[PDB]
C-alpha cells in the first residue's frame, strides 16, 4: 500500500564518472516561475516573442554515505543519477525500472550546518540543477519499457 | 504595612538584577503562581488569599504622597522596583489598565549585526565577566568558534570562582551550544564541503577537535539545573526553562496551541476583545527574543531557535494578511478607533532577515503578501543592510575569510538581501549593496541567476540612479575579462545569465553604451572563440564600430546563436537561414528519438527550444508548413502546434506560470483550446490556494 | 497600541437580576452559516421569501468571580452585560461607553470538564447567544453619546 | 553464536510482555540507542560496536534451519520473541524491509463503544490483577469515578502485595489522573453546573472528596519514576515518559515540527521519497493512542491527549485534501503517478469522535473537504455508534444517572453523531441513534438547535426508512406535551426549533401527517396560549382537521407570526392588512429610532426583520411607495431599498457569503450593486482566500 518508489541517487562526478556518494532521495523540487526583469519586463518587439523564462531544480537525499576512495583523495562539475522503477496504472511491478539523472547537480545546499541540539542523524545534501549557454537544461527522463 | 510589600517585593525580584532581562510570563515562576503576570504587563489575580500587595504597589506607584512617606532604604528600593517593572514592561493592575501600549526595544549589539562595531569592542578591553561574557556570545556571531569556545572555557574557569550563578549556568549552555555547532559545522565539512566549497576547508584542526570531543564526553546538560546550589534554583526558576537539552520545549508547545488558537479565530472569523492571541503570541516571540538577545544566549543560531521565530513570525505575518482585510460585521471596527494593524519596523526586519533560511521567505511570499504591509524605520534598516554589504565586501575582498563565520553569516546577508525588496535605500546605500552583491559575493553561495534576480528585487523602490548602471558596467566588463579562458563557462541555478544583466541596464537606461566593452571588443580576435560567442549577448551595450567588427567576424549560423539575436533584437524575422537551421537541428533531435524509443524517451533538455518554436508557430513566426510533421512529442509541442490534437489530460498547471501578458493575451484569443485552459484553471484555484492562478483568472476572465 | 478593549462583563439571572457571575470578555465569534436542511434544501415559491439564515454568537470571558450570595442560596433564564470605554480612529479619547448585554444566554460551556494536568487557572465560560421565536436575536449596543 | 544474541535480546525484552502494546518509536530506549526503530519497523542501524544485534536475529526469522539449530529453550525464546514483534508491529531488519503494507493496527474494547460489554465483565469476579486494573479502566470510561477510584486504590494495594510493578505504576497514574477528574469535576460542578441545569449536583459526597484530599496529599506524579527500583527504571524506561505532568511533551513538539515540514512541503508543491512527513505522523499518532488504550492508561479522557490526536488527525486530513488537489507534473507523474487517496477508516473515525470538539470538527470542514476522502470499515463504525446511541439512553432512561459519566462522555457522544453525516449507517442503527439523539439527549449540553441540525447532519448521507420519520413524529409529540406548562421557554443556540425538525421530516417525506398531533390538538384550550404557538410552529405535521382548529383559534397578530406564516406555508402573497401591519411596524423602529438616538441603536433582532423587509422590497414583493420613507437606520435596508445613494463603506462580509442562490442572481441583475459588489469580491479573494468567497465570485457573477 506504500509507495513502491523507494529511489535511490548516485551522485557522480562529471568530469570523469567517479562515484562521490550514494542516498535514498527524500525531497525534490521543480519550481517554474518568472522573475526576469519585473512580472511583465521582457524584452521583445511587436513581430518577436522569446520564451525567457528560467527553471530551478532542487533536489536532496538521505542515507548518505561517502565513498572511501573519494574521501581518501582528498570549476568542478557533478551528476546525480536517480533509479527508481515503473509502476503504471494499467500494470502493477513494471520490471522495467525508470531512469533519471541530471547531468549538471551542483551541491549548493540551501541549508549551511542546520546545528541541531538531539542526536539525530538527517544529512540531507541539497543540490541545485545548473545550466549553459549550449543546454537550456539538463537532466533527462527514460524508461527501460 | 508598605515597608512589608517592599521588603517582600525585593526579596523576590532584586535577584533577578543580575539577569540583563527577565521574561514576563516566567515572573509567575518567582512568587510561587501567587499572580498571573500577562504578557502585556498587565497582572491578574491568581487564586490566592494574600494581602494583595501588588494593588497595593501600583497603588504607591499612582500617588506620590503615598510613596512620599516611604524610609529612605525602602523609597530607594521601591525607585529600583519601578525601574526594573518599566523596563521589562509590567505597568498596572488589569482592572486599572484601560489603555496601554507595546514597544520593541531589543538592546543586543550582536541582534543588530553592526560587525564592525563588535569587532571593535572584541578588540577593546574587558572589567568585568559581562563583558567577557559579551565579547563571547560577539565572536560566536562573528564566526570565530575557536576563539568563542576558548574565551566561554574562560568565563567558565572565572565564574566557578566568582559565585554568580547566572553567568555561569549561562555559559555553560553557551559552551555546550558552541560545542554541538561546531560539531556539526566540522561534519558538515568533512562530508560535504570537498563536495560544495570544492576544497577540504579545516578551519578547526582535528587536534582541537578531539580536544573538545573529550574535554566533556558525559556531559549531561539537563543534570544541569539540577547540579546547581539550592538557591539559584529555587530563585531562578525561570532558568529551568534552558538547561533541558531540548530547549524551547514548553514555549514550543505553547506557540502550537497559540497558532491553533489563531488558525481557529482565522476559520471562523471570530473577534478577539482585550489582548488578542496574535498579541500574546507577539509579545512572547519578542520576550524571548530580547531574553536571549540581552542576555547574550548563544542558542538563538541554533535550528531550535531559528524554526522558533520562523514559526513566531511567520504566525504574526499570515495574522496580519488576514486582519488587513478581516471580516468587519459593523460591530469590530466600532469598538476601537482605527486599528493596531501591523507594520514591519526594523527589528521584524532584522528577525525576519536572520532567523529566516531563503526557503522560509520564499514561503512567506508564497503565502503572504509582504509587499502590501507599510514599512517603517528606514534609516534602521539601510544602517543594516550597510553593515551587510560593507562586511562581505570587506570579507570577501580579503584573502583571508573565518569559513565558519562564512557558513554562519551567508544565510543572514542572503536572506537580507533577498528581503530588501520592500525597503527604499538611499543611493549611497544601494549603490554600495548592489556592489557587494554584484562582485563580492561568493560564487560558491550565489549564482549568476540568483545574482541578477535578487539585484532585480532590490531595484524595485528606488529605481536606476547612474552608479548603479555603472557598477554594473564594471561588473560585467570583469566578467568579460575573465571569459578570455577556453576552459570557464557561465553555469545558472536559476537560469539567468549576464545577457539579463545587459537588458536590465538597457530596460532602465533606453541610451546607453559602454566604453570598456567597445575597446575590449575592438582588440579581438577569431582565435578567442568563446569570448566572441559571450559578448555577443552583450550586443546593444557595444558601440557602432564594435558592433560592425563583431558582425563581421561571426554569423548566427547555430540555434543558440538564433536565440540570442531574437533576444536582444538582432534579427526582426526568421530568415531561410534560421528555418532551415533550426529544421536540421529539429531532424537529428528526432533521428536521436527514433533511436531511443528503444533504449527509452528522452525530452527534457531541448523541451525549452520545441517550446518556444510551438509559440512561434503559434504566432505566426515560422511560416514553413514541415513544421507539421514533428508532432509526437508533448512537452508543450503539442499544445502550441496543434491545440485541437493535444491530449488535455496531459496538462499541467505550472505551465501558466511561466508565459509572459502577450502570449497570455494570445493563447486566451483562440477558440480551440481556450475552453480546457479555463476550466483546468477554476479547479486548479477552487481546489488550490496560489494567488498567481488568481492573476490569470484576472486576465483570464474573458 | 494595544487593542483598548480590556472590558468587565456582568452575568445576571434574567428572571429577576441577580448579579451571578462576572468576568472580562476574550472573544466573541459570530458565524453566519447557512444549515438548513442540505446545503441548498430551503422551502420557497416564486413569489415566496424568507431569510432563512441563522445567526449564532458565540462568546467567551475569562477570570470569572462568582457572587457570595449566589453561592451561599444554592427554565432558568440568564442574561448578560458587557462594557467598555468606546474609542473612535480620529479621538481614541472617548467619553461615550460601549453596552452589549445578551438578555437571552445559555452557559454552555465548552470546556466540558476540561482536564488540562498543569495547575494553570483559566476559569474559560462559553456562551451561546439563545434566542427565541418571538425575538431573533437578544442582544443590543448602545453608545452613551 | 545465536545462544548469545537470543539470550541478549530475551534478557532485553522478557519484562516488556506485560504491556499490551508498545510504541515502535519507544523500543529504541530499550537498546540504548544502539538501533533506531522506524516507525514502519524497519531497523536502521544508528551505533553498534559488536555484531549480530538484529541482523543476527532476522537471519534466523530468514532460515529455518538457523532457527532448527537452536536449543530447546532458545527455541521457545524465539517463538516468543517472534510474537512479540509481530503484534508489535516491528520489522527485524531494515536493510532488507524496504516497502510494506500499512494497515491500522488493533486495540482493547474500551477503545470501541462495547458499553454493555463493559458492565457484563465489572458485574462478573475478577481473576487476577490485570483483570480489575482492566476493569477499573472500564468503570472510569464508565464514568464511576468514585468505584474507579476505589478500585484502583485496591490494584494499587494489591500490586505492592504482589510487587508486580508495571500494573503498580499503571494503576498510580490512573489513580492520580482520577484524582484529577475528581478534583477539576467539583470545582466545575460547584462553578457552573448550578448555572447550565438550576440545582447543582453531589455526586461525591464531601467526607469523599476530604477522602481523597487527605489519604494523599503534596503528591507530584513527576517523583513518581524516580521513587521506584532501579530494576523498573533500567528495564521500563519506556515507561519513563509517562510520569510527567507536562504529558505529550515530546510528542507536541514532534507534531509540532512535522507539521511545520509538512506545511513547508505544502507551500512549495515538493514531492517526498520513501516515508512522507505524513506517513510517520499518522504512525505516531497510532503508536501513542494503542499504547495508552491496549495498556488502558486514563490520559486519553484528557485535554492534552485530546488535543494532540487532534492535531494529528486534522494534520493528515489537510494533507490528505493537499495531495488529493496537489498538481502532477510530467516529470513527476513519471516518477509517480496516480497515488492512493487517504485511507479513513473505522479506527480514525473513532479517533476523530472521542478526540474532537464540535467546533474543531467545524474547523476542519471550513479548511479540508471531509466529503470528499473515503470511508472504511462501516460495519465497525455502525457498531461502535450503536452502542454509543444505546448507552447514552440507558444512562438517561434509569432515574439513576451518574453525572459525571454524563459529563465526560457527553462529549464523545456529541461528536461521534456529529462526525456521523459521513459514514453509512444501517437501518435498525439508525434507528436506534435518532431515538437516542431526539428523546434521550439533555439540555444541559445539547441545545435544540443544534441536535436538529446534527439530526440533519446523519440524515445528509444514510437517508431515513419510516423508523425515523416516527421517531422525529414522537419527539415532537413530546415536546408538545412539555410545552403544556407555563414555564419552559423553547431557545436555540443555533437559532433552529421545533419548526426545523418539522421541516427536516417534510423535505425529506413529501406528504406525512401526524396522527398524534391531531389529537393533542383536539384537547387544547384558549387558555394554554403558548401551545397553541408550539403547534403553530409545527404546524405542517398533523391532520387537516386540526389545522382547521389551530387555525380558528389563532391568527397573525405580530410580526413574529407573520414571519413564521410565510416561514411554514400558510401565507403565499402578503396581503394589504398584513403590508399595513409592516408599516405599522415600521413606524414604531422610526419612533424608537428618534426618540433612542441621544444613546445608541440596536440591530441583532430587529436586524433581520429590517434586513427581510428590504429584501422583500428589492424582489418588488412589496409595492407600497411609503417603504422608502425609513432609509438611512440600517445598512441591510438602505442597500436593499436604496442602493444608489447607500455608500459603499458599509457593506459587510456576512452579506457577501450569507446569500441564497436568487438574492444572488437578483444582484448580479442590477449594475448599480454589481460594481461594488464585484468590487469588494474580488479585493477579498485576492487579499484572502476562502472557499465561499470564490465559489460566489465563479459561479453567479461571472
Amino acid at each position: 500500500t506504500v509507495i513502491q518508489d523507494t529511489a535511490d541517487v548516485y551522485f557522480k562526478r562529471k568530469s570523469d564518472g567517479k562515484l562521490v556518494f550514494t542516498a535514498e532521495a527524500q525531497t525534490a523540487s521543480f519550481s517554474q516561475a518568472i522573475s526576469e526583469e519585473k512580472l511583465r519586463g521582457g524584452i521583445g518587439n511587436k513581430p518577436l516573442y522569446i520564451l525567457k523564462s528560467e527553471k530551478e531544480i532542487n533536489l536532496t537525499v538521505k542515507n548518505a554515505f561517502f565513498d572511501l576512495e573519494w574521501l581518501a583523495m582528498t570549476s568542478e562539475r557533478y551528476e546525480v543519477e536517480y533509479r527508481t522503477i515503473a509502476y503504471n496504472p494499467d500494470t502493477e511491478e513494471v520490471y522495467s525500472d525508470i531512469y533519471i539523472q541530471f547531468p549538471n547537480v551542483s551541491p549548493s545546499g540551501e541549508f549551511e550546518m542546520s546545528l541541531e541540539n538531539g542526536n539525530a542523524l538527517a544529512p540531507e545534501i541539497k543540490f541545485e540543477a545548473l545550466a549553459d549557454t549550449d543546454t537550456d537544461e539538463m537532466a533527462v527522463v527514460i524508461e527501460a519499457s | 504595612k508598605d515597608d512589608e510589600v517592599i521588603d517582600y517585593i525585593y526579596g523576590k525580584i532584586s535577584p533577578l538584577f543580575a539577569l540583563q532581562y527577565i521574561r514576563k510570563i516566567d515572573l509567575k515562576h518567582v512568587f510561587e503562581y501567587d499572580y498571573h503576570f500577562e504578557v502585556n504587563g498587565t497582572v491578574v489575580r491568581h487564586k490566592n488569599k494574600g494581602f494583595g500587595y501588588m494593588e497595593r504597589f501600583f497603588e504607591l506607584k499612582e500617588s506620590c504622597d503615598e510613596r512620599s512617606k516611604l524610609s529612605k532604604k525602602q523609597y530607594e528600593r521601591f525607585n529600583a522596583l519601578f525601574n526594573f517593572f518599566e523596563k521589562n514592561g509590567v505597568i498596572c493592575m488589569a482592572k486599572d489598565a484601560g489603555t496601554l501600549n507595546t514597544s520593541i526595544e531589543i538592546n543586543s549589539l550582536a541582534y543588530h549585526g553592526k560587525y564592525d562595531v563588535m569587532k571593535k569592542f572584541i578588540e577593546e578591553q574587558s572589567v568585568s565577566i559581562e563583558d567577557d561574557y559579551k565579547k563571547a556570545f560577539f565572536l560566536a556571531c562573528l564566526g570565530r568558534w575557536e576563539e568563542s569556545y576558548d574565551l566561554y572555557s574562560n568565563i567558565i574557569l572565572n565564574s566557578i570562582d566568582e559565585s554568580n550563578g547566572c553567568v555561569y549556568y549561562l555559559s555553560q549552555i553557551n559552551r555546550y551550544r558552541i560545542y554541538q555547532s561546531i560539531t556539526q559545522a566540522v561534519t558538515q565539512f568533512n562530508g560535504l564541503g570537498l563536495l560544495t566549497f570544492g576544497r577540504h576547508y579545516k578551519p578547526f584542526t582535528d587536534e582541537f577537535l578531539a580536544r573538545i570531543e573529550r574535554e566533556m564526553t558525559n556531559f549531561n546538560i539537563d543534570d544541569l539545573f539540577n547540579g546547581m546550589p539550592f538557591e539559584f534554583q529555587k530563585k531562578y526558576k525561570i532558568l529551568e526553562f534552558l538547561s533541558d537539552n531540548q530547549f524551547l520545549y514548553d514555549d514550543t508547545v505553547k506557540l502550537f496551541e497559540l497558532t491553533n488558537k489563531v488558525r481557529s479565530e482565522m476559520s471562523e472569523g471570530s473577534y478577539s476583545f482585550g489582548m488578542s492571541s496574535d498579541i500574546v503570541v507577539l509579545l512572547r516571540l519578542y520576550d524571548n527574543l530580547r531574553f536571549l538577545y540581552e542576555n547574550c544566549l548563544w542558542s538563538v543560531s541554533f535550528h531550535e531557535f531559528h524554526q522558533y521565530i520562523r514559526n513566531s513570525m511567520s504566525l504574526l505575518i499570515e495574522k496580519a494578511e488576514y486582519e488587513r482585510t478581516r471580516d468587519i460585521d459593523e460591530l469590530g471596527f466600532s469598538f476601537f478607533g482605527k486599528k493596531s494593524g501591523f507594520f514591519m519596523e526594523y527589528y521584524d526586519f532584522v528577525n525576519i532577515s536572520r532567523h529566516f533560511k531563503i526557503d522560509d521567505i520564499k514561503n512567506l511570499e508564497r503565502s503572504c503578501s509582504i509587499d502590501k504591509i507599510r514599512f517603517g524605520e528606514q534609516e534602521k534598516i539601510e544602517e543594516y543592510l550597510v553593515g551587510i554589504a560593507e562586511e562581505i565586501t570587506k570579507q570577501f575582498s580579503a584573502n583571508g575569510m573565518n569559513v565558519v563565520f562564512y557558513t554562519q553569516f551567508i544565510s543572514e546577508a542572503k536572506a537580507a538581501l533577498y528581503f530588501a525588496k520592500y525597503v527604499k535605500l538611499s543611493e549611497e546605500g544601494l549603490g554600495k549593496i548592489v556592489k557587494a552583491l554584484l562582485f563580492y559575493f561568493p560564487e560558491r553561495d550565489l549564482d549568476i541567476g540568483k545574482r541578477y534576480v535578487w539585484l532585480e528585487r532590490l531595484t524595485k523602490c528606488n529605481e536606476l540612479p547612474k552608479s548603479i548602471i555603472s557598477i554594473i558596467d564594471d561588473f560585467l566588463v570583469l566578467q568579460a575579462e575573465k571569459h578570455i579562458d577556453q576552459n570557464y563557462s557561465e553555469v545558472s541555478s536559476n537560469g539567468l545569465y549576464s545577457r539579463d544583466y545587459g537588458a536590465l541596464i538597457k530596460h532602465f537606461e533606453k541610451n546607453f553604451i559602454s566604453k570598456r566593452l567597445s575597446e575590449i571588443t575592438l582588440c579581438l580576435t577569431q582565435d578567442k572563440q568563446k569570448q566572441i560567442d559571450f559578448l555577443f549577448k552583450l550586443l546593444p551595450l557595444l558601440s557602432t564600430n564594435a558592433k560592425s567588427h563583431l558582425l563581421s567576424f561571426k554569423s548566427v549560423e547555430n540555434i543558440n546563436d538564433l536565440m540570442n539575436g531574437i533576444r536582444i533584437g538582432l534579427i526582426d524575422e526568421f530568415t531561410p537561414e534560421h528555418e532551415e537551421l533550426i529544421i536540421e537541428y529539429l531532424e537529428t533531435r528526432k533521428v536521436n528519438y527514433i533511436v531511443e524509443k528503444e533504449k527509452g524517451i528522452q525530452t527534457f533538455s531541448s523541451n525549452d527550444y520545441m517550446s518556444t518554436f510551438g509559440i512561434w508557430y503559434f504566432l505566426e513566426e515560422i511560416n514553413n508548413s514541415k513544421m507539421e510533421e514533428f508532432i509526437g512529442m508533448d512537452d508543450q509541442y503539442d499544445f502550441f502546434v496543434d491545440p485541437e490534437n493535444f491530449d488535455y489530460k496531459k496538462f499541467i498547471p505550472s505551465w501558466l506560470k511561466n508565459y509572459n501578458d502577450k502570449l497570455l493575451g494570445k493563447i486566451a484569443g483562440n477558440k480551440h483550446m481556450k475552453h480546457h485552459v479555463i476550466e483546468v484553471l477554476k479547479e486548479r484555484v477552487k481546489n488550490s490556494n496560489d494567488k498567481r492562478y488568481l492573476e490569470i483568472l484576472m486576465n483570464y476572465f474573458i
